[PDB]
DNA sequence: CGAATCCATTCGAAAATGATTACATTCGAATCCATTCGAAGATTCCATTTGAGCCTGCTCGAGCAGGCTCAAATGGAATCTTCGAATGGATTCGAATGTAATCATTTTCGAATGGATTCGAATGGAATCTG
DNA sequence: ATTCCATTCGAATCCATTCGAAAATGATTACATTCGAATCCATTCGAAGATTCCATTTGAGCCTGCTCGAGCAGGCTCAAATGGAATCTTCGAATGGATTCGAATGTAATCATTTTCGAATGG
């Protein structure tokens, strides 16, 4: 399902980042980086959910995990 | 029931800009900002009290925590505002 | 005759006292003049951020504040940018293009 | 047959995507990816929508910052094209 | 019979219980097995670090342990390096 | 008088390496390391207890805190050790 | 005390660079190194003096420096 | 001879800056915050250790940046880029 | 050879036992939201191929700036001496915070709408690639 | 001469500011008692001098390796057009799991004794 993050989406993210020219092997590197980041965050989100004896992942577990990682987020609680 | 900081944020906004409004998402962001800053100050004050083998938290601990946490040219004005408020409250 | 009116503020003093008394480890007391200091600090910071955001909004000929204006106001000031390192949901990035790319 | 020299439309999209504030990845593929990744930690989970949206916002911000650092590294070596080695150097210096 | 002897440990359980009780906010209670869990974790980590440092000392033909050995042991392991990111006064650098 | 973890560190060292000594500076390093880890675990456990609206700290909070902080295989091993101790304590 | 930043001589910077793994060094590195060292020292000493002043003392101890370092994220083992 | 110095200074553990000049610099810097101050030898030692570790790490990152651009000589550009990516300035 | 590591010891500070209460956590029900699932449709993004010019990598000549050697002088180390500056501990006391009742606010949640805010046009104001 | 875009008019649409009801919860008065100032006194401890061998630093010269600029060729990313997938929107039953409210237990904190232990000092 990692192939659902297409090449034009990476081009748009690069453009917002300020990149004028892009190589041809950037996309796979970006996909790997994104997968690693997502795994790291989701691990802690699920740990927080399991401690509370629940089966539904809420927004506050994600907020707490992001704050733990050092990536505080404003707007969701 | 649930408590938040919306009333006071709206009061301050109407105090500084009397013809400008706010939206709901900006209100949520402001609430998160206030909660975060409060948690930081409280934690630093507790640690400062623990270091010197004390039990009571006073305005000295708050002043030192503000001096340690806020960047320059923001610590001076904040300390001035707090000192003025305490002096008015006591008298 | 509320304590906030006596101090001359808008943020509460009793509620801040109650909140401070719940995070003081064990057998920890809280003085009555720590709440005044904390309320004054919070009000000052809120007024600063709101003033900058209102100026940024008025520069664009609109009558409301949105997270975009909050991000524009925060990232344009050095002290506020240094103090706040969180992610504002709905702000984007400040436009900037390198000289050698044009 | 009107044509644009290579490098103008790139600047046009740079301005267009730096002026806006929306999200750039589609929602359904990201939701599917999140579910597949999370199924390796606990079976038969459920997700609030707000959890997925928070994850998407964080991911997009992370990628944009990483691309800014990559562009800096590419400019250092007297180039305008970004390559995997710039990403590797930026991530190595940042501590990741 | 001390609680540590009942649990089969070397680190103290009463002292750790007293230390944990002085961190709970306002009226906060602490169980009796939290101290046992904490003591077990601390003893395990200490034993691992000491074992690695002693192996390095045996490699370097020295009977004693110096901060150089601790730095060599800590920086040579992936998880120990990940967990400990502090500065050791007297270690130097890894070649 | 002041408290320290010197005796227990020496006992553990005599358990692993029965023929090796340790200097004073390494002892100071180990004391600092133990204090750091203990403070981290205690803080995380307090936060976990607060998030769930509870007042008692139990072994479940310690287990979850250990799971969050320690990386990879270490955490797994640590958990096992702790569990064993508890089973030997209650019986 | 004036112009004491020039007591961080060229050989000392060369030794630190050699331990860092540097083969060749430009001639303009020393001023940059002195500037960055000054900034680092200023921040840490400011925090240490704040910690000392809170306790109503006149002597800067090792624990003030240890706490000031831990504040920035530069934890140091072996001094307290 | 440049590699011999690297091999010699990577194996040792002592300090590389002289003690008296560093102590004088520390006192001169601290003069700006409070007059008539006193120090302990332990405070100066801790400051020296921290400073040396910081500089060594910075020089490692600088060497990486210099190698990226196909060179062996380090310049101020590399220091500026390393401090910019770390988010120090 | 000597600067450090290890063992003997007496005593206060602190841990283990035994009742006793309350306080906090566990074990059924009963709504009732809110997440998973299935189906149909207009269209807007996305995937593939063709043409081509601009950016990247490599070679060669030239300058330039860093390392290596040597002699002379300098400023950091190293070992007492004086002292006078500053912590640190005891013992009152005086300032200040918590606890218990009793109101009288004050803040939170659920409807009502007039205005600031999205689509849909619009032609003026550039920006551009070819002459 | 061909496209593209900040900025300005309609238009149904949306949403932020008022307005009421009522349940927490501050604010006042009167004890009780922790807790932290305020003087005095011991002693470590940090600062300022004096006196040298000897190691470390600093100019001065030489020259070779390293970086820089220019002319070329080939690798390769961009721009445009045509089919064709598949996300987005809307609707509707079927289903699962948080959340609140009573009762019945499990367990941790608080005194009163007794006793084991580890921190400081020598050797």
């Amino acid at each position: 399902n990692i192939q659902g993050i297409t090449k034009p989406a990476i081009r748009r993210l690069a453009r917002r980042g300020g990149v004028k020219r892009i190589s041809g092997l950037i996309y796979e590197e970006t996909r790997g980086v994104l997968k690693v980041f997502l795994e790291n965050v989701i691990r802690d989100a699920v740990t927080y959910t399991e401690h509370a004896k629940r089966k539904t992942v809420t927004a506050m577990d994600v907020v707490y995990a992001l704050k733990r990682q050092g990536r505080t987020l404003y707007g969701f609680g | 029931r649930k408590e938040s900081y919306s009333i006071y944020v709206y009061k301050v906004l109407k105090q500084v800009h009397p013809d400008t409004g706010i939206s709901s998402k900006a209100m949520g962001i402001m609430n998160s900002f206030v909660n975060d800053i409060f948690e930081r100050i409280a934690g630093e004050a507790s640690r400062l009290a623990h270091y010197n083998k004390r039990s009571t938290i006073t305005s000295r601990e708050i002043q030192t925590a503000v001096r340690l946490l806020l960047p320059g040219e923001l610590a001076k004005h904040a300390v001035s505002e707090g000192t003025k408020a305490v002096t008015k409250y006591t008298s | 005759v509320s304590r906030s009116q006596r101090a001359g503020l808008q943020f509460p003093v009793g509620r801040i006292h109650r909140h401070l008394k719940s995070r003081t480890t064990s057998h920890g007391r809280v003085g009555a003049t720590a709440a005044v200091y904390s309320a004054a600090i919070l009000e000052y910071l809120t007024a600063e951020v709101l003033e900058l955001a209102g100026n940024a909004s008025k520069d664009l000929k609109v009558k409301r504040i949105t997270p975009r204006h909050l991000q524009l106001a925060i990232r344009g000031d050095e002290e506020l940018d240094s103090l706040i390192k969180a992610t504002i949901a709905g702000g984007g990035v400040i436009p900037h293009i390198h000289k050698s790319l044009i | 047959p009107h044509r644009y020299r290579p490098g103008t439309v790139a600047l046009r999209e740079i301005r267009r995507y730096q002026k806006s504030t929306e999200l750039l990845i589609r929602k359904l593929p990201f939701q599917r990816l999140v579910r597949e990744i999370a199924q390796d930690f606990k079976t038969d989970l459920r997700f609030q929508s707000s959890a997925v949206m928070a994850l998407q916002e964080a991911s997009e911000a992370y990628l944009v910052g990483l691309f800014e650092d990559t562009n800096l590294c590419a400019i250092h070596a007297k180039r305008v094209t970004i390559m995997p080695k710039d990403i590797q150097l930026a991530r190595r210096i940042r501590g990741e």
